[PDB]
């Protein structure tokens, strides 16, 4: 299974992991074979965001600056830096509790879950289990959207609305209904 | 002037000591406001049965209110 | 196991203050989401780590050479980046290799043939650095 | 298993160390609510020394109001718990005579422990107070509170902070207006009053108020912190106790799975 | 210990003073200013604004003052071993003159009068007018 | 230990979050009203 001179084959092998155990021999031995990995969770899909890919177990050969711009590659690793500092508050947050979080810490982890709320978008093959519509996301709307949340244009907007929508326009819309229905 | 007017001691006291604090220079006047900031959260029942909840941030309108 | 025996003189100057630099980091590190109360003297320790941990940063495909490495180590352990943002670090290190291959190829020729920091060759980087820090404007 | 002892010793351990973190942190904010109290007591001291001139008796009949002072943070050892205990105490020695209670709190801790008991009895609460330092939120708000909801008789369920290691519960019996009334004030009259005492003695009396609620806060803050910093002591031990417990228990479970894949190799190697 | 004045000039934010020896101390009470030295008589006065003026037994010419918005202050006779007179001057805000402004006093004064301009409440009214007075007291013990 | 840790968390911040969202949806259409449909 490669490209050569004379073809190419672009594969995709969904790889089951019994017991969410990534320590076993099969996926240890098949991680080094794969130019693009993606990683599912549990308790990602518990929180109802699908796809529930893990981003900081989800790896790339091709996120490198020279192939995808620095536009690109600085966008991608602000979000994984902004998802694991939120990883690293969790405890904080279960012990403590918000209110003994700085502002920075308050609005890192706003922009944390307003991120996670936005990379969950609807599929047209889950009509049949969420009867809503599916959505094709273009990259450059992707890197857009995520720029802009990254720099705090959006940090106002609601989580809510951010939650399960396909671009940043059409979180616009829901928070606009929300407010609307809200008064 | 406060007993006719149906105020109290305590209120005349803070609402003139809010004006003088206006009145300092800015270096010590920006650690006063800070020192005196306002947050309170009254909640008023009658036998169980909340009738309002109300937050405050300013003097005068947690003694007005 | 080997040690600072495999390390020329240069680089020992700087590596064992740093050592002990985020040593006390590492001692220090969870007061960094708790540092608004506390004091001096423990909020130093976690600027100076801060600082060090970016300026340790390095780039994909881009290795630097021991002098290069020993200047820029002396500007990360003397206080020179203390006061500065910690995302301006890469900025600071770019724009000072820049300015010191362009202006004291002798310091670094100095550090190459001799594998040491003198202190003449440190009044020069001193000196060389205050230059560089008036010519430029950082954010913090 | 395995994946259960190492997940729960990487919480403890987390917990562990937030613990000593907030530990410290609890030991310097001590450290500046004693200069808070050593700057705000001289303040209060005098004004309710002077109106303490005036006794006055606990077995007087009329509707009673109990403040009673706490904290809106967790942690806080159980300070909480005896306050809302001599109010409980409070309130069912006063209600057997037949005095009406009235219950006014400051903190959610009062209130969650009062409700299901004492809650037909609330009338009024204020919490999100110690945001911030305490006469950020000042007395004087409450103090008018309670002059506008003027009761007959008032007490005040606070913790006193003797030092950082110890603190003590109190009730203080406070002078109002109907008993102030009901004295002709004979015991200030070798004092001399430059405005005439029937005109001072309305303005004196809310300051009275505001300085008796303000160092009563003020100790109980010293007294949650105090507490807090031995919560985390006994935390952090406990702690380390578990995490000790847990390395053994993993050690036995991984000699366990090692013996087990162990002697499935050997069997299978033997089954040929 | 000594035939002094044990002066203590509290607020609630900070303590200026807490067992002083001086000779005399002027207050400005609700009447009008008076001075308190040792001897002076049990007595309890309520304070309007301006500037309390402390002068040392080490000091006797030299002096140090202090602007006080509002508060109180007992004067209690000395105990029979203590050998020295207490009292004690308890201010809501109380500021030294050094860190007092004419121009933000002015600025402030005007908007006083701005927004009580509209005289509709008895407490605006009177808010106003006490505004007045200790702004013009400012205004005349600023430097 | 973990999932009382993790649901304590997640309500917590649910909570939270959501007063802050209530209030942010109040406040938005004033400071935003390029959005609001009662200009358009």
């Amino acid at each position: 299974i490669t490209t050569t001179k004379k073809g190419s084959i672009t594969s995709v092998q969904a790889v089951y992991v019994p017991a969410d155990d990534l320590t076993d021999p099969a996926p240890a031995t098949t991680f080094a074979h794969l130019d693009a990995t993606t990683v599912l969770s549990r308790q990602i899909a518990e929180l109802g965001i699908y796809p529930a890919v893990d981003p900081l177990d989800s790896t790339s050969r091709m996120l490198a600056p020279e192939i995808v711009g620095q536009e690109h590659y600085d966008t991608a690793r602000a979000t994984q830096k902004l998802l694991q500092d939120y990883k690293s508050l969790q405890d904080i947050i279960a012990i403590l509790g918000m209110d003994e979080l700085s502002e920075e810490d308050k609005l890192v982890v706003s922009r944390a879950r307003k991120i996670q709320r936005f990379l969950s978008q609807p599929f047209t093959v889950a009509e049949v289990f969420t009867g809503k519509p599916g959505r094709f996301v273009e990259l450059p709307e992707t890197i857009k959207s995520a720029q802009t949340i990254l720099r705090g244009e959006c940090d106002d907007l609601p989580e809510m609305a951010f939650y399960m929508c396909g671009g940043l326009e059409e979180v616009r819309s829901k928070a606009v209904k929300m407010a609307q229905e809200a008064a | 002037m406060w007993r006719s007017s149906g105020v109290s001691f305590t209120r005349y006291a803070s609402e003139m000591a809010a004006l003088l604090r206006q009145c300092l220079k800015e270096p010590y006047r920006t650690q006063a406001m800070q020192r005196n900031q306002i947050h309170l959260k009254e909640t008023v029942y009658q036998q169980g049965q909340v009738l309002t909840r109300e937050t405050f941030n300013d003097i005068k309108k947690a003694f007005e209110a | 196991r080997v040690g600072s025996a495999a390390q020329v003189k240069a680089m020992k100057q700087v590596a064992g203050t740093m050592k002990l630099e985020l040593a006390q980091y590492r001692e220090v590190a969870a007061f960094a989401q708790f540092g608004s109360d506390l004091d001096a003297s423990t909020r130093q320790l976690l600027t100076r780590g801060t600082a060090l941990t970016e300026l340790l940063k390095q780039r994909q495909y881009s290795p630097m050479k021991n002098s290069v490495q020993v200047c820029v180590l002396y500007c990360g352990v003397k206080g020179y980046l203390d006061p500065l943002d910690p995302k301006e670090i890469s900025r600071f290190e770019s724009l000072f290799i820049d300015y010191i291959n362009a202006n004291h190829q002798d310091i670094l020729k100095t550090i190459e043939t001799e594998k040491e920091l003198s202190e003449k060759t440190e009044a020069k980087l001193r000196a060389a650095v205050d230059e560089f820090v008036a010519m430029n404007e950082f954010k913090k | 298993d395995l994946k259960i002892v190492a997940a729960r010793m990487k919480s403890v351990k987390s917990i562990q160390k937030i613990t000593k973190a907030m530990k410290m942190v609890a030991a310097s904010k001590l450290r500046m609510d004693q200069r808070r109290l050593e700057n705000g007591l001289p303040f209060a001291t005098p004004v309710q020394k002077l109106v303490q001139r005036i006794p006055v008796d606990p077995k007087e009949k009329g509707t009673l109001a109990v403040l009673a002072l706490s904290s809106d943070k967790g942690l806080c050892g159980g300070v909480n718990s005896f306050v809302a205990k001599q109010a409980r105490i409070v309130i069912k020695e006063n209600e057997m005579a037949g005095n009406a209670v009235q219950v006014y709190g400051v903190g959610d801790k009062i209130r969650s422990a009062l409700q299901r008991t004492f809650g037909d009895r609330f009338k009024r609460i204020m919490t999100e107070v110690t945001r911030f330092p305490w006469n950020f939120g000042q007395a004087c708000i409450i103090a008018d509170r309670l002059m506008q909801d003027n009761p007959a008789r008032l007490m005040v369920i606070y913790n006193h902070f003797k030092s950082a290691v110890a603190y003590d519960t109190l009730t203080l019996n406070v002078l109002t207006p109907t008993q102030a009334a009901q004295s002709a004030k004979e015991q200030l009259n070798t004092f001399e009053f430059e405005p005439e005492k029937t005109d001072v003695w309305k303005d004196l009396q809310d300051f009275y108020y505001a300085c008796t609620v303000f160092g009563c806060m003020l100790d109980n803050i010293a007294s949650e912190q105090s507490a807090r910093m031995s919560a985390m002591d006994n935390a952090s031990t406990n702690a380390g106790e578990m995490i000790s417990s847990l390395t053994l228990r993993y050690n036995r479970a991984r000699q366990a799975k090692i013996t087990t894949e162990l002697v499935e190799i050997i069997s299978g190697a033997n089954a040929l | 210990f000594k035939n002094q004045l044990l002066l203590t000039l509290s607020s609630p934010s900070e303590a200026i003073y807490v067992r002083t020896p001086v000779r005399s101390v002027t207050v400005p009470g609700s009447e009008g200013a008076m001075t308190m030295t040792n001897g002076h008589s049990q007595t309890v006065a309520r304070l309007k604004a301006g500037e309390i003026i402390v002068r040392k037994g080490e000091t006797g010419d030299e002096v140090e003052r202090f602007f006080l918005s509002d508060g109180f202050v007992l004067f209690k006779s000395p105990e029979d071993d203590s050998g020295c007179c207490t009292a004690e001057v308890l201010g809501v805000e109380v500021v030294p003159v050094s860190m007092l402004d004419k121009e933000s006093a002015a600025t402030a004064l005007q908007e006083l009068l701005q927004q009580g301009a509209g005289a509709t409440d008895e407490w605006t009214k009177a808010r106003t007018l006490l505004g007045q007075e200790l702004l013009s007291s400012v205004i005349r013990a600023a430097p | 230990s973990v999932k009382f840790m993790d649901q304590k968390r997640s309500g917590e911040e649910t909570v939270y979050f959501k007063k802050e969202d209530e209030a942010l949806l109040r406040n938005l259409l004033a400071n935003h009203p390029e959005y609001d449909p009662k200009y358009s």
